[PDB]
Formats: structure tokens, sequence, C-alpha cells
RNA sequence: CUCGAUGUCGGCUCGUCGCAUCCUGGGGCUGGAGCAGGUCCCAAGGGUUGGGCUGUUCGCCCAUUAAAGCGGCACGCGAGC
RNA sequence: ACCGCUGAAAGCAUCUAAGCGGGAAACCUUCUCCAAGAUCAGGUUUCUCACCCACUUGGUGGGAUAAGGCCCCCCGCAGA
């Protein structure tokens, strides 16, 4: 039931429905992309299937890598990803070396993307945590920025795990939900999914069936 | 009192016994049951039941009664069923049977259906009498006091599912 | 107490019937003995089973 | 001088303890002690005597209604409000296998020497184990009469 | 339901019991009935 | 206990916990016709506004709200203001 | 919490003692993220899959390689 595909985000746009209302949309190249692997619950104890995305020299693959692409009777990959399935392994529906397309996919139904956030550096509390900080005036000194208290007294003598400081922010793996698919254009591999999609633009993402959809 | 009594077998075709165990079938299906430890489940003169126990201990006079009765209960319904009688009260309130199920019109927006189980077969007479009938008298009663619940209790106007006979409380409000 | 045990007795008993046969070994040499004479420990502990009275409860 | 075990006097054995109607403190302090070795005259506090034990049918393990019901487990995870909790029933539907060695562990002790005992602590939920390689002696519980 | 610490019959038809492991009284006047707690 | 020093009210920032529950959730009784309510039982997941006055906490008032809860933590928090 | 079915002790009755149901934003799965230093350190795979010297002949010390890395170099929307 669960179906998956990889690709790059390649920016944002807008286009025009039926309604003559703007649609804000993310142009998804959902590139194809080889089996190369079942996981079946016999062999490994759960059921999903590899999915190698994205093309490459072979000279850039090192020998262990392109053994497991040998393996498969397949042309090395850049990208190298599974899918889950339902516990349910129905032994079908997938073959080594299958080509999946964007077509998998049609007009109107609902993904799920996933992607890896852009990167913020390191972040202070006001930007990663929504802090509000202190005043900027009536006498406030040197604390316009700063987090405030962090804790009690001696009761109890310490800070309690999970408190929320400065750190690093960005580079998180993100899942949007229920994503609209406004258009599949088979004809340059391309998905028009409307909103926003986690990443840089030339980042890897995946698209999956939405399951609350 | 009740457990000193033997139970008669009216036609108990396959009455069989291992372990605590019985099993009873007859003019309509089987029924199945296991009497609890330290009673002890025998045969009288006559080929009927009866039940027995070490003499005077709390637990044991608690479970002589229980055990003989619910093979009474076991026996008679596998002679006959047990049936059990529902009415309907209301203006626009009725019943009808849609196939297998049991259609409800109770005064809600959608209609309430209910699904007879296994061993439980319903059976409309008019179009605010009904019967669910079965041999079990344990399930009889649960999916009776199920569709018996269908409605939150009416003092004032007495508007619902009721048992046949059974005085439910009035208040005059207004 | 583990070398009585695996006699099968219990060290409780094994003391008490030590004393009743009038065994006047002390604890450390019976250790060591546990350890390096299974088979004289094993006498002992018939002696003291010997010894001991008939009915432990009286 | 009184003996002192050396490096490499220690012989160990295999046991397997078969669950079926024991309640779980007697089986917990047979397996404890077969842990330890205090069975063996050539014990040794500061040495890890005592053998292998072979724990099956863990899901067997006679334990009360009331205890099911009520007996709780907790867990902290080291945040505010983490208090985590499950009942005995909960744990003996999942991992019936951790009732049993927590029982076991709780019983041991409070050492470094215990972190090295416990790792020859095999609990099956099954019936059936695999180190079948290994030929673990049946162990019954015995009480000597006094 | 009533629910106090001290419970009892109010009129003749009022019959008390013990369910579960807690004092109560039921009747068939749905106002008499209560539960220690 | 602390006098060879344990910084004292209110506000700000950041919180965390209890339940004796303000709202939302589930119920029994009602001097519960319906809508609304009263009272008691269960329930701590989330939520629980902005201003005028006063240093104020508290309180009163204004306009809303599903609601504008009560408390602990050195009357939480000045090597954070 | 509350509402039951069947039912004795206690010939009646009783949601209970045997037994079986319904039942809430609380609890557990389900959704999102972390996670094998989970020292019980997991699994499925693929690659190398090979030498020399000394010696007290050692689960010994060195030396040189394979697969593969790292450093250096050109950069980044990755970043103290
Ligand atoms: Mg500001
Ligand atoms: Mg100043
Ligand atoms: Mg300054
Ligand atoms: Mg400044
Ligand atoms: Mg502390
Ligand atoms: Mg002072
Ligand atoms: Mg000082
Ligand atoms: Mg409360
Ligand atoms: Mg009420
Ligand atoms: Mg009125
Ligand atoms: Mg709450
Ligand atoms: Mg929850
Ligand atoms: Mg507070
Ligand atoms: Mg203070
Ligand atoms: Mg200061
Ligand atoms: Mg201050
Ligand atoms: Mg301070
Ligand atoms: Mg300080
Ligand atoms: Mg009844
Ligand atoms: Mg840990
Ligand atoms: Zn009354």
């Amino acid at each position: 039931a669960r179906k998956g595909i990889l690709g790059t985000k390649l920016g944002m746009t807008q286009v025009f429905d039926e309604s003559n209302r703007v649609v804000p949309v993310t142009v998804v190249k959902a590139g194809p992309n080889v089996v190369t692997r079942i996981r079946t619950p016999e062999r490994d104890g759960y059921s999903a299937v590899q999915l190698a995305y994205g093309e490459i020299s072979p000279r850039k693959v090192n020998k262990p890598l392109t053994g497991q692409y040998t393996a498969a009777g397949v042309n090395p990959r850049r990208y190298l990803a599974e899918l889950r399935l339902d516990d349910s392994d129905a032994a079908t529906e997938y073959q080594v070396g299958q080509e999946l397309t964007a077509e998998i996919f049609a007009d109107g139904s609902y993904v799920d993307v996933t992607g890896t956030s852009k990167g913020k550096g390191f972040a202070g509390t006001m930007k990663r945590h929504g802090f509000r900080g202190q005043g900027a005036s009536h006498g406030a000194q040197a604390v316009h920025r700063r987090p405030g208290s962090i804790g009690g007294c001696a009761t109890p003598a310490r800070v309690f795990k999970g408190t929320r400081m400065a750190g690093r922010m960005g580079n998180d793996r993100v899942t949007v939900l229920n994503l609209l698919v406004h258009k599949v254009d088979a004809e340059n591999g391309v998905l028009l999914i409307k909103g926003a999609v986690p990443g840089r633009t030339g980042g890897l993402v995946m698209v999956r069936s939405a399951i609350k959809r | 009192r009740i457990g000193k009594q033997p139970i008669p077998v009216p036609a108990g075709v396959d009455v069989t016994i291992e372990g605590q165990s019985i099993s009873v079938k007859g003019p309509k299906g089987t029924l199945g049951l296991t009497v609890a430890e330290p009673i002890k489940v025998a045969r009288n003169d006559d080929g009927a039941i009866v039940v027995t126990r070490p003499d005077d201990e709390r637990r044991n006079r608690s479970l002589h009664g229980l055990s003989r009765t619910l093979v009474s209960n076991l026996v008679t319904g596998v002679t006959q069923g047990y049936t059990t009688k529902m009415e309907i009260f209301g203006v626009g309130y009725r019943v009808q049977l849609k196939g297998s199920n049991l259609e409800f019109a109770l005064g809600y927006s959608h209609p309430v259906v209910i699904e007879a189980p296994e061993g439980i077969t319903f059976a409309v007479q008019a179009p605010t009498k009904f019967t669910v009938s079965g041999i079990d008298k344990q399930k009889v009663g649960q999916i009776a006091a199920n569709i018996r619940r269908l409605r939150r209790p009416d003092p004032y106007k007495g508007k619902g599912v009721r048992y046949e006979g059974e005085q439910i409380r009035r208040k005059v409000g207004k | 107490n583990a070398a009585a045990r695996l006699n099968d007795i219990t060290y409780n008993r094994l003391i008490q019937g030590l004393k009743a046969a009038g065994v006047e070994v002390d604890r450390k040499n019976l250790a060591d003995i546990a350890i390096s004479d299974p088979a004289a420990f094993t006498a002992l502990v018939d002696v003291a089973r010997a010894a001991l009275p008939e009915d432990v409860n009286a | 001088p009184t003996y002192a075990p050396k490096a490499g006097d220690t012989t160990r054995s295999w046991y397997v303890i078969d669950a079926t109607d024991v309640v779980l403190g007697r089986l917990a302090v047979a397996a404890a002690n077969l842990l330890r070795g205090k069975h063996k005259p050539t014990f040794a506090p500061n040495v890890d005597g005592g053998d292998f034990v072979i724990v099956i049918n863990a899901d067997k393990v006679a334990i009360s209604g009331d205890k099911l019901q009520h007996k709780m487990v907790y867990r902290h995870s080291g945040y505010p409000g983490g208090l985590h909790k499950r009942t005995i029933g909960e744990l003996m539907q999942r991992h019936p296998d951790r009732v049993v060695e927590k029982a076991i562990l709780g019983m041991l002790p409070k050492n470094r020497l215990s972190r090295q005992i416990q790792r020859k602590l095999r609990v099956y939920a099954g019936p059936e184990h695999p180190h079948s390689a290994q030929q673990p002696v049946p162990y019954e519980l015995k009480q000597v009469a006094q | 339901v009533k629910v106090n610490p001290s419970v009892k019959p109010i009129c003749d038809k009022c019959r008390l019991i013990r369910r579960h492991g807690r004092v109560m009284v039921i009747c068939s006047d749905p106002r008499h009935k209560q539960r220690q707690g």
C-alpha cells in the first residue's frame, strides 16, 4: 500500500488552478529509482525495499559498494535508502532491478515528504526555542537576548535534564504531512507538490504516499 | 438449599463427564461447561445430574449452588432455549428487522443498528415489540441488556426500550 | 554450610550433632577438611548424624 | 592459611531450571545461589565461582493474580516527570523473561562482581534454548530437611 | 449516589451489601443509594 | 543551623511539580419538562487574555473568553535582569 | 467513576464470591524525532582475504602492504 520514491528538491514556483486560485508548489524531480534489494521477514525480520537514486561515475564508488550493486546487477547510484512496508510482505509488487518513476502517484493524492532541514549553526535561545528575552530599556543591563533563570534554588540544587538552552540548530530529519500533489508531470519526472519541503534546493528527498491521507 | 437438588435429564442426549467438565446436546445445539475444583459432578439413580463437595466450608457452600444452577441452566437451554420479550414506547419509536441485523428508530438523527452475534436470533412481531432468542441464558441476557440501554432512562414521558412487564419509575416534572 | 548441605544436612544440625558426639575440632579445620578431604568430611557428617537425637523437636 | 582459590581452579557447569509452576521468589533465589556458587565448598566472596543457569518456560512462573494486577514496575528516564510505570501483567504479556531476570538480579550483591556474575544467566520464555551444544543438566529445587 | 464515610439504610427497603470490598446501600428509590468513601 | 555575611518585597525571563479541577472529557442524584443549572464522584493531556489604578502582592473596575484555577519549589528564580 | 449479564453463600434477592461485558482529553500501541557505549555493544550484506625480519618461539616484538581511510589541496546554503 505504502508507495515511495526518492528525488531532489528543485525549488518552488507558483501555478494557478482551475478556480483561478494561486497555488505555491515545490518542484520535486522524483527521478527513476531502481530496487536493488528486498528485505523479507524470513531473512531480515522486517519487510522493506531499498531504492537507488542518482547518477554517479563508477570510479567514485569503492569496491565493497560496487560489489553490492553487482550482486543486484545494477549500475551504481549515488543514494540508497530503504522504504519500510507494513509488517506483511505479501511477497510481491517488487522485483530487484525494477524501475520506479514519478507516476506511481496521481493528481490530487496526498504525500509525506521527508528531508534534511537547513542548517542554522549555533543558535541562541531566542532563535532556537522562541524565548522572549528581556526588555530593551528601563535599565536592563546586557541581558537583551539572554535566557534568564535556568532553575530553582537549593531545591533542587541542579538543572533539570531537557532544559532548553543554546546549541546547534537544523540539519534534522523532518517529515511534512498531508501535502497535496497538484500535478504529476510524467514527461520530465516532476511532481508539483503544494507547499514547502524541508531542505535546501538540490537535497535528497523521500516522497511517500500519506498514511493519514 | 440450592445445590442439594438433583438435575433431571429430559434428553441430555450426550451427557459427558471428563474431569469436572461437561457437555450436553439435544433438540438444539451443544453447550459446554467446566466446574470449579472442590465441586464433584456425579450421576443419580435415574441418569440425572447431582453435584457435591466437602461439607461446611464457606468457599464450598458458595460454589455449590452456583455450580448446580449453571449446569441446570445449560441443560434447560439445550432442551428449550431462552427467549426475552422487549417492548418499545414513545411516539415514533419503532423497530424493523433488516436481514440478520435489527434496526431501531429512537429519535436520533442517525438510525441505530444492532447486529446479532452467533447463537442469537432476532424476531419482530409488531413495529413496537420484538424478541431476542437463544440457548445460552447469559448471552441472551447480555444482548437484551445492550439493547435495553440504548436510550437513557426517561422518568417523565417514558420513551425508550423496556422489558415486558417491568415498571419503570415516573416523575411529573412540569 | 556448603559442604554439609552437599552431604544432606544443615550446618545447624551438623554443629549440634558434632557437639553431641563430643568432637572438638574447630571451624577452621572443618573448612580445611571440607576443601581437602571430602571423604573424611562425609565420615564426620555420618558421626554427627548418628549422635544427633532421634526427634529434633522435643 | 585458609584456602583461597587460584586463577584456573574454578570449574563451571551448566544447569537448566524449568519454571513451569515455581513461584518467582523461589526460582529467583535458586538461580542466584547457582550463579554465585554458594553451594560449592570452595566458595570465596571475591571470586566469581558458580555455574551457568538456563531458565526456560519463563512465562509459566507462578505469579498471583493480585500480584499481576497490582505489583508495579517503575523506571525513571531522568527527565522531569519521567517516571514510567508498568504492571507485572503487562510485562508478563510482553517480555516475560525480563521479570524473571529482574527478580534474580535484585537478589545479587550490589558490587562489580555481580555485573560479571549476571553474564552467566540465560532466561527464555519458550520451552527451548539455543545452548544445546553445551549439555545443561536439569536442576530441580530441593529443601534440606532439618 | 451519596459518598460519605458513614452509610446506613434510610427507608425500610434499603438493602445493605458489600461489593468489590466496599460497603454500600442499594434501594429501589434511586436517591437512597450510598457508598462509603 | 547560619553573626571570620545563608541578599531582604513587587515586577521581568525561564520554568518544574501537586491536585484540594477554572475550561475542555466521563458519570450518579436532583425540589433534572426543554435550555440552562445545583450537588457529589472520576479525571492533571493541553489550555487558562489584554488594559485603567496603586511600589505593590491583594483588590476593584473596563473589554473579551471555553475558561480567565488554587498551591509548592530559600513566600522557585538578583555569580540571570 | 459509573452501568450491567449470569449467580450462590443465604429455597428470595444481590454487578461478585466462580465467570463474562460496556466505559474518559488520564495510561499503552498507532503519528513525528533520537537511539546498539542496548558492555546482552544487535542484524542483512559486500570488499581485502596477503607477506618479511629478529627472538627468550611467545595470544612475542618490529617492518612492509591489501580493501579502506586520514592529512594536504579547491570549495559549500556545512560550520566557533
Ligand atoms: Mg523584545
Ligand atoms: Mg541601572
Ligand atoms: Mg555592565
Ligand atoms: Mg544594553
Ligand atoms: Mg539535590
Ligand atoms: Mg547571620
Ligand atoms: Mg566562611
Ligand atoms: Mg480529584
Ligand atoms: Mg452532574
Ligand atoms: Mg425546570
Ligand atoms: Mg489538566
Ligand atoms: Mg495520552
Ligand atoms: Mg507555579
Ligand atoms: Mg523568593
Ligand atoms: Mg544584583
Ligand atoms: Mg528580586
Ligand atoms: Mg542566585
Ligand atoms: Mg548563588
Ligand atoms: Mg441481577
Ligand atoms: Mg541507557
Ligand atoms: Zn431506600
